[PDB]
RNA sequence: CGAAGGUGUGCUGUGAGGCAUGCUGGAGGUAUCAGAAGUGCGAAUGCUGACAUAAGUAACGAUAAAGCGGGUGAAAAGCCCGCUCGCCGGAAGACCAAGGGUUCCUGUCCAACGUUAAUCGGGGCAGGGUGAGUCGACCCCUAAGGCGAGGCCGAAAGGCGUAGUCGAUGGGAAACAGGUUAAUAUUCCUGUACUUGGUGUUACUGCGAAGGGGGGACGGAGAAGGCUAUGUUGGCCGGGCGACGGUUGUCCCGGUUUAAGCGUGUAGGCUGGUUUUCCAGGCAAAUCCGGAAAAUCAAGGCUGAGGCGUGAUGACGAGGCACUACGGUGCUGAAGCAACAAAUGCCCUGCUUCCAGGAAAAGCCUCUAAGCAUCAGGUAACAUCAAAUCGUACCCCAAACCGACACAGGUGGUCAGGUAGAGAAUACCAAGGCGCUUGAGAGAACUCGGGUGAAGGAACUAGGCAAAAUGGUGCCGUAACUUCGGGAGAAGGCACGCUGAUAUGUAGGUGAAGCGACUUGCUCGUGGAGCUGAAAUCAGUCGAAGAUACCAGCUGGCUGCAACU
RNA sequence: AGGACCGAACCGACUAAUGUUGAAAAAUUAGCGGAUGACUUGUGGCUGGGGGUGAAAGGCCAAUCAAACCGGGAGAUAGCU
RNA sequence: UAAGGUGAUAUGAACCGUUAUAACCGGCGAUUUCCGAAUGGGGAAACCCAGUGUGUUUCGACACACUAUCAUUAACUGAAU
């Protein structure tokens, strides 16, 4: 059983994007920013626990930073984890 | 209206110069031998 | 033609890696000199 | 209210020099007399930076090839769209690896960059995009190798190495069809699937090793057969009816697909089997293997392409039909097969031969040992749950890699359509992808790469260098010499096209039905429809010519030296 | 059957021209040799400098070889310019 | 010790404080990710694969500690024998 700290810590921030809403509005898929160490299961009762929904499956993949430049700056992007999460049924922000 | 670009990522050109010693042969040019 | 570089991620590490510096006291010194001009990059690893 | 420094002008001394004030500048500089010097440059093939010269001179990167009409914008030979025209097509098309690393997709911009302009861009700048129990990685295991507790050596430093430990380039469980975005797919979705464990339950049962025996698990070459991808032809269905003679017809043009899985078990290939008794073998020991007998059946079992059924009354599908931003979107959907010829793919790690005699372990399967014993475990069914993490964009024979370059160079694997053709040679095309990031003119010498030439014909030159020439198949024929294999395609000749007949298709191959049989079905004979289709021969016919292009041996003699590859 | 034969890929490299501030610090084009082998290619590993490795050429060892490269001794030394 | 602050480029937004607990500095603490002697094993440094306990569990799982080698010392048992 996962800690509800561990659950509070997990979730970052809703993805918007085109893509995200195509999903939401054909697959009732939401896609989230998530802890670049979240796994599924985490991600799972995360949701399951904060949206009261109920959750089917969890797909993930990492987002590699892009570089870019500051001026005469060579910098890049952390990267980050997003996640593809698949309700059941339920209804979500 | 989009707004004109000034941050021009690309405005450091720089540029060195550098060559390399070429191969040459001056065998039948020797009055000696 | 070819050249003399043929890059090779696995063999690149298995030469010149952190861990190739360690193993032996002659690699651990090369990682002392570097060390101490301050370089950024100790070795190829990456 | 004008310091140094510059930039000027005058004046003055033998000079190095000094002095004055015009301007710029904007904040410092210093008589004298002592003292110390990083104290004086034109050169060192000095050093570092700037700017010259040639000089608007060479070039602008394969001679695959373009021309219109638009659009856009401030502007277009190069951007885009359309229409024609060239080029690659066992590549210049894909698909990946390695390596790169966001180049991907989209919107803005035009400075710099792109060997020209650029409105464009792999340029800048931003935003989005890489979705997995089954694909990989990780991981189970090992090869070459590396390391290596102790150990054995070595002035130190260290070397070697046992138990071990890592280490793929190799063995170990499993998903496929349709649709999806501007960019993601066996990952999303939809349909159909499969694997490995756990945890319970229900039955039923001997379970149990870093240990034993099997397996994995193996060479090259050659010959088959049985097939299938893949084509081709008909049938069928959907249309058409001809910019100019014709053309409702052996007329034209398209479509004709369909998977894992689940069954069923065949062209093959291989071994006979089953009990009983026993043992100088397999750390010891075993019921596994190895050995020795006996009896009875030999007809028992494994493996294995393909096909077929289901999956699938599903999907897809030529086309229509609407809408519309003309991007594109939705909707509906006809036929959906057969014959012949089939690989370098499979059966096949098969089979046969050979000498050079062809990994390792784990998974796997069994056997027991110490032990455990009414348990534990095992086995089967049945639910239930889990299969994490990581990577997935894009390039990848190239403008994304390796070569400093958007460099005529290099770079492992996979696929392979048609017509000619022995062919993965080669000519032209298909799918696709391109016209090579400077162009427009003139049409000098000379250069480069080609074409053709009168009479001659090696006279050229150091020398036949270079060019030209030969070439293909069948058939006839072939010299010395020999190491008997060679030489030898020796040398030298001859025939090649089309049409018609034989026979409007013959020989051959493939083979429907039918007809029987049975040990009666993925059967076997017997028959034969159809289908494909040489090799000729004989007669005509045409051009100057029939291996009519591309493609493709020049030949013979005499001597040196090295046997040869 | 064959260190057989012809001939694509592939691996090489005899000749000619061109290129010589090249398209390239050895290529291009036209021919040429082999092409079931003493064959080629991938991915790892292994051998190190007076050393390796070599079907031999003083070949090759990161466009560097009668002795690699990097740093120290070291401001070696130079009756020479 | 204070009326000023919240590091900077790089400002702004959002705020905080005003004898005093804003900020800031001194002493003393806590927390302190992963690699790296790295030390649980490997490893192509910053990653992969753990085991053993102890709890928890909403039954899927979770949390936390420990586990390198060597020397010495003690205990235990202890080959040929």
């Amino acid at each position: 059983m996962i800690r509800e700290e561990r659950l509070l810590k997990v979730l970052r921030a809703p993805h918007v994007s085109e893509k995200a809403s195509t999903a939401m509005e054909k697959s009732n898929t939401i896609v989230l920013k998530v802890a670049k160490d979240a796994t599924k299961a985490e991600i799972k009762a995360a949701v399951q626990k904060l949206f009261e929904v109920e959750v089917e499956v969890v797909n993930t993949l990492v987002v590699k930073g892009k570089v870019k430049r500051h001026g005469q700056r060579i910098g890049r992007r952390s990267d980050w984890k997003k996640a593809y999460v698949t309700l059941k049924e339920g209804q979500n922000l | 209206a989009n707004g004109e670009d000034s941050s021009f990522g690309s405005f450091t050109f720089t540029v060195e110069l550098f060559s390399t010693p070429v191969w040459i042969w001056w065998w039948p040019r020797i009055r000696g031998p | 033609m070819k050249r003399t570089f043929q890059p090779s991620v696995l063999k690149r590490n298995r030469s010149h890696g952190f861990r190739a510096r360690m193993a032996t006291k002659n690699g651990r010194q090369v990682l002392a000199r570097r060390r101490a001009k301050g370089r950024a990059r100790l070795t190829v690893s990456k």
